[PDB]
């Protein structure tokens, strides 16, 4: 799949004008692996993840769910 | 969580 799929409805991310945002960043954006179904990944800018939150997710092992998913894990 | 372009520079 890759860095430079449309993650959600919504992406924003496109290989023809990212920029880096997050701290971590230089060439490429930042992803997060939503736990939902068979598993897919999402840039976390496109889901308004703060760089702190984004953080603390990838150093922990919590799962996480996507703004599309999540209510569904919860339920 | 599993994660891409996390680490400090
Ligand atoms: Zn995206
Ligand atoms: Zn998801």
């Amino acid at each position: 799949s890759g860095y430079w799929i449309t993650c959600c409805p919504t992406c924003d991310v496109d290989i023809n004008t990212w920029v880096p945002f997050y701290s971590t960043e230089l060439n490429k954006p930042a992803m997060i692996y939503c736990s939902h179904g068979d598993g897919h990944w999402v840039h976390a800018q496109c889901m308004d993840l703060a760089e702190r939150t984004l953080i603390h997710l990838s150093a922990g092992s919590n799962k996480y769910y996507c703004n599309e998913h999540v209510e569904i894990a919860r339920a | 969580a599993r994660t891409a372009q996390t680490a400090r520079k």
